[PDB]
């Protein structure tokens, strides 16, 4: 259900607080660790020989209390970007002291406000602080959607509120939090605690957090509407945000005073239980992918690399997909044989790539309900898959099936195919080498054969994830360029991230290919058109196929398969992020490469600024032949 | 359970003293009101006329009347605590949970039925003393509000400053009942508001560089400033005096006693923490009495 935890500024006595919030049903309590109001002085004296203790004792509570159920808060009277100096190097040292303290307690996270637009001082000590020992520890920015000044009341005579748009201006509070986390060089210890107000601002305004490490998400009191019966409530729009920070899977912080006096304290808590078990439930793809949210693996290489038994497994708890199969097999069976040659006319049907033998019993599948006749050849170099294969021929599909342990590229065939069926696809297409496989086998398919799949398209999409582009960057390994790890493709379930533009097309395979001067390498310029503020971090990559006709298969967001988890999408990084302003076109360039031994994408930014060409010559990437 | 952070000191008309205190440090962080008929007697807990526990700490204090006292808590309370008909006990009358942080500033108007106060949620709200609510609430600054001070004789007449770096002179009886006012430019922040007690229209307000300022509300320049203080400007009181005095408190420790055009005329070290409150004696007008977090209570006389 929902981790929520309460906001406090006055602790009488820790054990009767903590008591408290407990019994409400908070999971955590965010609380100060030296009095709010009890300002200390370094430098001056006599104020500086004040008589200890400067706080209360860690002796008050367990370590296993610290250690989960407490996050500390920088007092507020801290000003290390103070135009007084004095008040600089006091706040300086007063820092220093309460983040030491927090980690010698062992606290999971400490909070810090960004409430202005210069916090360089700020970022300065943090930084300095996060470099003294190696530490687990969360650093949660508290920042507002909407900046106070900008959600004041219009009651001041001699100086009135801007009735006028303002559009990167009402964005203020991102840039206040892009510049602290680029200060401190992306520290996956620094993440947001986005504070929501009375009145959301623009959606444009809130679309700018997508991307970001919200790690949680403050509600005041004073937001709850409230309804016939007392109980406190929110707003539609307030109930929007809520269930797209539910999938975030955020920790909800209660923020205020009680002012649903004849109502308790579990009420507010009680309407977010509501909320989260009222949406709508995971249907059968979110239920699947709900572990590997961003989670980056390597791609595949079934060509180069012998696949394991529990990699074909999965491939093969797919029914949708090998549905789409049976019925491109059923559809092509008619076209070929007409019915009064059903008896007469047995159609050569070869599956390249067969693993364990899906697409195998599809064919057969396929035959019978079509009423046709088929003689099966299951073609697969993995030695491996190959005995599960010959244990099934030999228990079940009998001399029907010949299995064949062969490279389609070297395989002498006896006879000619009517009908190849493969499988052979990545998350960006071609990035497998079906293109390559399928040219090499081309010379047995019968001079009017049919490919399933018979055509197959990459697209790309521009994204913004300062979540993902960290993920990258901590992605480096000794023994190998420093940089590598930005110059290579990732398989991810893309989560916390924005997409910036429409997918559009990259590379498109016909098979079969009949063109006499065959190139499987490609060059291709796309250019995004992007209307929001944002910064870029990659593409997205995804992939169309037609099996036969109108029977297809895709993983592009607009015209996915419903109910299909064979693929997830493939992410492209940049090296160094860039800044896109509403307006401007994103344009990148794609090129697949290739010698005798080894295909690879090479890819540029070209606009609004250009990038490095990223894995020239294959350096940090190549998909073996 | 004891509070050795001395807050609040305030001379009632018939020269009692009021004493609010916190405990800023160790296991209870709560707070305290007590009541002295011998001024000489304080601090000291066993020769006092009243004391009482609050829940939370008091962060500033004021007289309601004679037997009213008005306490700004760590809880985002305004309580209301009410004297004994026999003034030995100090009862809870309303503890109101309006603010969503800590109330830092509360001020009672000319008319005592009323008050206004100041948190760090950044709203001010104007008080029914009777009726135990909240008649306005305005979220004019854009950071914690850290002094408001009512018009000595008008109502609906009251200043305000943050760390926003405005100071708002209000009318409540405009549809836009705020004002921005001060010096021509970039001020450090202002720390301390107080009305001049003869003239209507001037106050001074400290700055958090040190510096004291007298301003003219009408014509919105600053007439006079003067460094006063090594560091922030805490409170600024005028004395009963029919030409008065102006005593300013400081983080620097010191106390400073200035006249009309601000030059300094007394200057006290006594007070080895911050200086956190003074009141004129009443009865001898050249007594001034400080308190501050080194629990010190200090009896001055002033030339
Ligand atoms: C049939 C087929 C299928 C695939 N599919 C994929 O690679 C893929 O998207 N995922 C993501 C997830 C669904 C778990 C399996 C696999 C994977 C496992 C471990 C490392 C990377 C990827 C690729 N090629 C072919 N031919
Ligand atoms: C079901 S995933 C794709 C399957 O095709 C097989 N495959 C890939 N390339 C070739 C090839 N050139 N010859 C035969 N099988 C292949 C892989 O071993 C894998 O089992």
């Amino acid at each position: 259900r929902v981790s929520s935890g309460r906001d406090l500024n006055c602790v009488p006595e820790i054990a009767d607080t903590l008591g408290a919030v407990a019994k409400q049903g908070f999971d955590f309590l965010c609380m100060p660790v030296f009095h709010p109001r009890f300002k200390r002085e370094f430098i001056q004296e006599p104020a500086k020989n004040r008589p200890g203790p400067q706080t209360r004792s860690d002796l008050l509570l367990s370590g296993r209390d610290w250690n989960t159920l407490i996050v500390g808060k920088l007092s507020p009277w801290i000003r290390p970007d103070s135009k007084v100096e004095k008040i600089r190097r006091n706040s300086e040292a007063a820092m220093l002291q309460e983040l030491n303290f927090g980690a010698y307690l062992g606290l999971p996270a400490f909070l810090l406000p960004l409430n202005q637009e210069d916090n360089t001082n700020l970022a300065r000590v943090l930084t300095n602080h996060i470099h003294t020992g190696h530490h687990s520890s969360m650093f949660w920015m508290r920042v507002p959607l909407v900046a106070p000044e900008d959600l004041r009341d219009d009651i001041i005579e001699n100086a009135p509120t801007t009735h006028t748009e303002e559009y990167s201006g009402e964005e203020k509070t991102w840039m206040w939090w892009h510049n602290f986390r680029t200060l401190c060089d992306y520290s996956k210890r620094i993440a947001v605690a986005l504070e929501i107000g009375a009145d959301l601002p623009s959606n444009h305004v809130i679309d700018r957090w997508l991307g970001e490490p919200i790690k949680a998400a403050i509600l005041p009191t004073s937001i709850f509407l409230t309804n016939k019966k007392g109980f406190p409530v929110l707003s539609k729009m307030h109930q929007r945000l809520i269930f797209r920070l539910l999938k975030l899977e955020v920790q909800f912080i209660i923020t205020g005073t009680n002012h649903h006096s004849e109502k308790e304290f579990c009420s507010y808590l009680q309407y977010l239980e509501y909320l989260s078990q009222n949406r709508p439930p995971p249907n059968a793809y979110e239920l699947f992918a709900k572990g590997y949210e961003d989670y980056l693996q390597s791609p595949l290489q079934p060509l180069m690399d012998n696949l394991e038994s529990q990699t074909y497994e999965v491939f093969e708890k797919d029914p949708i997909k090998y549905s789409q199969y049976q019925q491109a097999i059923y559809k092509c069976l008619l076209d070929r044989v007409p019915e009064e040659e059903k008896d007469t006319n047995v159609q050569v049907l070869m599956v390249l790539g067969a693993g364990r033998g899906p697409l195998v019993n599809a064919s057969l599948r396929a035959a019978k309900q079509a009423d046709r006749r088929i003689k099966l050849y299951a073609v697969e170099k993995n030695p491996n898959a190959v005995v599960t294969l010959e244990n099934w021929q030999f228990e079940e599909w009998g001399s029907q099936v010949t299995v064949v342990s062969s490279d389609m590229r070297e395989w002498v065939a006896p006879e000619k195919a009517d009908i190849i069926v493969s499988e052979l696809l990545g998350s960006f297409a071609d990035n497998e080498l079906s293109p390559e496989c399928l040219d090499g086998a081309q010379h047995f398919l019968k001079d009017d054969g049919v490919s399933i799949p018979g055509e197959y398209t990459s697209f790309l999409a521009p994204i913004s994830s300062s979540k993902l582009y960290n993920e990258v960057r901590a992605c480096r390994e000794k023994d190998r360029d420093p940089e590598a790890q930005f110059e290579m493709p990732y398989v991810v379930r893309l989560h916390n991230f924005h997409q910036l533009s429409a997918p559009q097309p990259c590379f498109t395979f016909s098979h079969p290919n009949r063109d006499p001067m065959i190139d499987n390498n490609r060059y291709c310029t796309l250019e995004f058109p992007v209307e929001v503020n944002t910064v870029l971090h990659g593409f997205a990559g995804y992939f169309e196929t037609v099996l036969y006709q109108d029977i297809t298969l895709s993983i592009r967001p607009e015209t996915h398969s419903p109910g299909m988890f064979s693929w997830f999408p493939i992410l492209f990084p940049i090296k160094q992020p860039i800044t896109v302003r509403e307006g401007q076109t994103i344009c990148v360039r794609f090129w697949r490469c290739s010698n005798s031994k080894k295909v690879w994408y090479e890819w540029a930014v070209t606009a609004p600024v250009c990038s490095a060409i990223h894995n020239p010559t294959g350096r940090s990437y190549t998909i073996g032949l | 359970c004891m509070e050795r952070q001395l807050e609040a000191a305030r001379y009632r008309s018939d020269g009692a003293l009021l004493l609010g205190a916190s405990s800023l440090s160790g296991r209870c962080w709560a707070g305290s009101l007590w009541l002295f008929k011998d001024p000489c007697a304080a601090p000291n807990e066993g020769f006092c006329s009243a004391g009482v526990q609050t829940e939370a700490g008091v962060a500033d204090l004021t007289w309601v009347g004679e037997r009213g006292i008005l306490v700004a808590s760590d809880s985002g309370a305004v309580e209301l605590w009410e004297l004994d008909e026999n003034e030995t006990l100090i009862v809870s009358k309303f503890c109101k949970y309006e603010h969503d942080d800590i109330v830092s500033t509360v001020s009672v108007l000319s008319s005592g039925t009323q008050a206004v106060s100041g948190s760090k949620d950044i709203c001010i709200k104007v008080w029914d003393l009777a009726q135990q609510v909240v008649l306005s609430s305005y979220r004019a600054h854009a950071a914690q509000v850290t002094c408001v001070a009512a018009s000595p004789h008008k109502d609906s007449v009251f200043l305000s400053c943050s760390e926003d770096n405005r100071i708002l002179l209000w009318d409540t009886r405009c549809p836009k009942p705020a004002s921005q006012i001060g010096c021509s430019a970039p001020g450090y922040l202002p720390t301390s508001l107080a009305w001049h007690p003869q003239q209507s229209e001037v106050f001074v307000f400290g700055d958090e560089n040190g510096t004291v300022s007298l301003v003219d509300t009408k014509s919105t320049s600053c007439v006079l400033s003067s460094a006063v203080h090594s560091q922030c400007v805490t409170g600024l009181v005028f004395s009963p005096h029919s030409v008065p005095f102006l005593a300013s408190l400081s983080e620097d420790c010191s106390l400073a006693v200035l006249d009309s055009s601000l030059s300094e005329l007394f200057r006290s070290q006594a007070h080895r923490d911050f200086v956190r409150d003074a009141t004129w004696s009443p009865l001898n007008h050249s007594l001034l009495t400080t308190v501050g977090w080194d629990h010190q209570v200090v009896h001055h006389v002033v030339p």
